[PDB]
C-alpha cells in the first residue's frame, strides 16, 4: 500500500464512486442509451437501458482493474465517462508499477522515531532511565507538556523499564525494543564501539561537566582561563576524538 | 556543531556579583525558566515539515493533475448530454 | 524609558531583578560593538570597555566566552551553549506542478 | 460450471479476462476483490524483476 | 526511472562531506568569530575549508 500515499488511496475510492454514479446519471437521462432485449418483435413499450446502479458501479470497478466488463456505453454522452476513465487508470497504475519498482532498487531504512516528541506518544517502545539518577531526577521535576507525559510512563512502570545501570540499559535495548534515556557523552561512546546503537534526537537538557575547586579558591580563576585557551587552539577537540572514536564504523547495502 | 562556545553575563574584573548570577544561572536552569524563554523566541511560528519529508509516496502534489482532467472529462460530458438529447428532440418536430 | 527594549535578554534579567534584588538601569553602548583588542593601542572598545572602566555594571548581551575577553573581564556560566553550524537551502523538491504524469 | 469457474480465476491472473460476468452482488464482490488480487501480484512481479 | 533517480539522491549531511566538493561553496562573516576560528584552526577537515 506504500507506492500510492494514503491521501491518494481515498482520492481514488472517491473518484471511484464518484464517476460510477455520474455515469449512471447520464444514461439513464440520455436518448441514444436504449436498446431493446430481443429485437423479433421491433416495438416500442420493450426499450430498456442496461445500465443499472450496480452496473455501474461495476464498470467503475471493472475498468479500474484492468479487467473490463460487458455495458460498453453507445452514445457520445456516455463514451466520454468511459473514455476519461480510462485514461485516469492507466496514470493510476502505471505510476503505482513506477513507484514500487523505485522501492524496491532503493532502500532508505527510516527510523520510527526522530524525537522524543514523536517517542512520547508510542507506549509501545518502552521508555527508560538510570534508577534515581540524574536522567531520572530531570523528568520528575520538569514541568514541560512531552516530559510530563513521559514521566507518566515511568512511574506507572517501575521496576519494569527502570533499569538501575547502564550496562544492563544498553543490554536491554540489545534484547527488547527499549529506548533508554542517558547523557550524551557516553552515547557517543557506546555508538563509536557498538553498530547495533545509534543516537536518534539532540539534545534534551543541557548542562556541563567542570573542574572542581573548594569553596572560595583562586585557582579556580586559573582553570578558568586555562581551559578557554585549550579551546580555541583545539586541544580538547583532538583528545574527544582520541578517546570517543577509535572505530570507523560500517553499514553497506 | 563545530565549535562549542557560550554566552555569559558579564560582570567587572573581580565583582562579588558575578557568584549571585552564577548560583541565580543555574537555579533557572533547573526550574526550566530559560527554555520556556528560548522556546518563546526563537520560535513562533510552526513550519511544515510534517507535510512533505521528501514524500516517498506519489500524491497531490505529483499526481494530482490526473483528477483535474478526469473532472474535465465528466464536465464535457454533461455538456454534451444536454446537447445531444436536443438534437433528438429537434428531429422529432 | 527603561521600557524600549524586549527581548531575551530582557526576559533573562526580569528573572535576575526578581530572585537578585536590584532595578535595572538598560543603556546601549555608543560604539555598537561586542569587544575586541585593538591592535594598535591595545584599548578594548565596545561593551568590554565599559565593564573595565566601571560606566557599567553588568553585560547581559551576546558575548561570548572567549580566552581575551576572560582575562580582562569576568563571565558568569554560559546560559546558553552554541556553536558553528552550516546554514544551508532544503533540497528543492523536483519542481513536479501539477500535470507531473 | 465447474469449469468455467476455474476458467474464471485462471482467465482474470493472466490480464486477459473472460466471458462470464457475474451478475448479482454475491458474486460480484468475489469478481472484484480477485481483480484487486491479481495487479497487486502482478505489480509487484514487474517491479521485483525491475 | 524518474522516481528512483530522486529517490537515490542524498544531499550532504556534515562538514566532512562539505569538506571535499568545493562545487557548493564555503562562507564565513568577513573577519568574525567564524573566520577567526577556521584561521587558526589545525583540525584536516576544517583547514582544508580555510584553504
Ligand atoms: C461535476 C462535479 C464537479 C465537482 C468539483 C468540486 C470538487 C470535488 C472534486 C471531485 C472529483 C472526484 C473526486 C476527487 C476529489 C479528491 C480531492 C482532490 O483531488 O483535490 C485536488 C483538486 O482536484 C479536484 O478534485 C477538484 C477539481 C475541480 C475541477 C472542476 C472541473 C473544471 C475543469 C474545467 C473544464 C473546461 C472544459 C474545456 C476543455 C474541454 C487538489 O488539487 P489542487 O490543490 O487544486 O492542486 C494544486 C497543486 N499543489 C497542491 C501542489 C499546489
Ligand atoms: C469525435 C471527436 C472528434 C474531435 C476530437 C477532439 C475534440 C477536442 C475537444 C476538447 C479538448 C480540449 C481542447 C481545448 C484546450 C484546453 C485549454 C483549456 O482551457 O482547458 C482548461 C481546463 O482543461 C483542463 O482541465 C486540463 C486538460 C485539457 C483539456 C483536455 C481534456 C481531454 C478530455 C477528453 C474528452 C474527449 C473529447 C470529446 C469531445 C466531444 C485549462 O485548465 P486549467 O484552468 O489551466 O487547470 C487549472 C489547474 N490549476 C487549478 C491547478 C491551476
Ligand atoms: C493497483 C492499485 C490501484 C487500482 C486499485 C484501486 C483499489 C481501490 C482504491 C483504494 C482502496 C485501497 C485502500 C483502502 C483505503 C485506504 C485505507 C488503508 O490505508 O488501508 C487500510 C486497510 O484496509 C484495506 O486496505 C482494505 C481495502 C483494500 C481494497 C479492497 C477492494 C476494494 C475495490 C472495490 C471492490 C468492491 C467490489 C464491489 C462489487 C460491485 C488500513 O489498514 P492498514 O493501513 O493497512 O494497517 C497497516 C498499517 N500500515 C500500512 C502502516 C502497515
Ligand atoms: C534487526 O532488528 C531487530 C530489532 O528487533 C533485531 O533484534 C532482535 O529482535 C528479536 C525480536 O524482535 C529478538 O528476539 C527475542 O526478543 C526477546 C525480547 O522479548 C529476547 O528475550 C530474546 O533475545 C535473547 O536474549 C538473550 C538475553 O536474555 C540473549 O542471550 C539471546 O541470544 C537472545 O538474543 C529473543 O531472541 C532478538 O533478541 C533481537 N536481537 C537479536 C540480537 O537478535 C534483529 O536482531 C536485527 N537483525 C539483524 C540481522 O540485524
Ligand atoms: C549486530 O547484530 C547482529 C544480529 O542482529 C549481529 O549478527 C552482528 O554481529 C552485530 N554487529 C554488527 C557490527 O553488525
Amino acid at each position: 500500500l506504500n507506492p500510492l500515499s494514503p491521501d491518494i488511496w481515498m482520492y481514488v475510492l472517491l473518484a471511484c464512486l464518484g464517476v460510477s454514479c455520474v455515469l449512471f446519471v447520464i444514461a439513464r437521462f440520455s436518448p441514444y442509451e436504449w436498446y431493446n432485449p430481443h429485437p423479433c418483435n421491433p416495438d416500442s413499450d420493450v426499450v430498456e437501458n442496461n445500465f443499472t446502479l450496480l452496473n455501474s458501479f461495476w464498470f467503475g470497478v471493472g475498468a479500474l482493474m484492468q479487467q473490463g466488463s460487458e455495458l460498453m456505453p453507445k452514445a457520445l454522452s456516455t463514451r466520454i465517462v468511459g473514455g476519461i476513465w480510462w485514461f485516469f487508470t492507466l496514470i493510476i497504475i502505471s505510476s503505482y508499477t513506477a513507484n514500487l519498482a523505485a522501492f524496491l532498487t532503493v532502500e532508505r531504512m527510516e527510523s520510527p522515531i526522530d524525537s522524543a516528541d514523536d517517542l512520547a506518544k508510542q507506549t509501545k517502545i518502552e521508555y527508560g532511565a538510570v534508577e534515581d539518577g540524574a536522567t531520572m531526577t530531570f523528568f520528575k521535576k520538569s514541568k514541560i507538556s512531552t516530559y510530563d507525559k513521559m514521566w507518566a510512563f515511568m512511574s506507572s512502570r517501575r521496576q519494569s523499564v527502570l533499569v538501575k545501570s547502564n550496562e544492563e540499559g544498553i543490554q536491554r535495548v540489545l534484547t527488547s525494543d527499549y529506548a533508554f534515556l542517558m547523557e550524551s557523552t557516553t552515547i557517543e561512546f557506546v555508538t563509536q564501539r557498538n553498530c547495533n546503537l545509534t543516537q536518534i534526537g539532540g539534545l534534551i537538557d543541557s548542562k556541563g561537566y567542570g573542574v572542581g575547586t573548594p569553596m572560595g579558591s583562586p585557582y579556580r580563576d586559573k582553570i578558568t582561563i586555562a581551559i578557554l585557551q585549550l579551546q580555541e587552539e583545539g586541544k580538547l577537540h583532538m583528545m574527544k576524538e582520541k578517546w570517543w572514536r577509535g572505530n570507523g564504523c560500517p553499514e553497506e547495502e | 556543531l563545530i565549535d562549542s562556545k557560550g554566552y555569559g553575563v558579564g560582570t567587572p574584573m573581580g565583582s562579588p556579583y558575578r557568584d549571585k548570577i552564577t548560583i541565580a544561572i543555574l537555579q533557572l536552569q533547573e526550574e526550566g525558566k530559560l527554555h520556556m524563554m528560548k522556546e518563546k523566541w526563537w520560535r513562533g511560528n510552526g513550519c511544515p515539515e510534517e507535510e512533505s519529508k521528501e514524500a516517498s509516496a506519489l500524491g497531490v502534489q505529483n499526481i494530482g493533475g490526473i483528477f483535474i482532467v478526469l473532472a474535465a472529462g465528466l464536465v464535457l460530458s454533461v455538456f454534451v448530454a444536454v446537447g445531444e438529447f436536443l438534437y433528438k428532440s429537434k428531429k422529432n418536430a | 524609558g527603561n521600557d524600549r527594549f524586549e527581548g531575551y535578554c530582557i526576559d533573562l534579567l526580569r528573572e535576575l531583578s526578581t530572585i537578585l534584588g536590584f532595578t535595572y538601569e538598560i543603556r546601549l553602548v555608543e560604539d555598537g560593538k561586542y569587544g575586541a583588542q585593538d591592535d594598535v593601542n591595545g584599548q578594548w572598545n565596545g561593551m568590554v570597555r565599559e565593564l573595565i572602566d566601571h560606566k557599567a555594571d553588568l553585560a547581559v548581551a551576546p558575548l561570548a566566552i572567549t580566552y581575551v575577553r576572560e582575562k580582562v573581564i569576568d563571565f558568569s556560566k554560559p546560559f546558553m551553549t552554541l556553536g558553528i553550524s552550516i546554514l544551508y537551502r532544503k533540497p528543492n523538491g523536483t519542481n513536479p506542478g501539477v500535470f507531473s504524469f
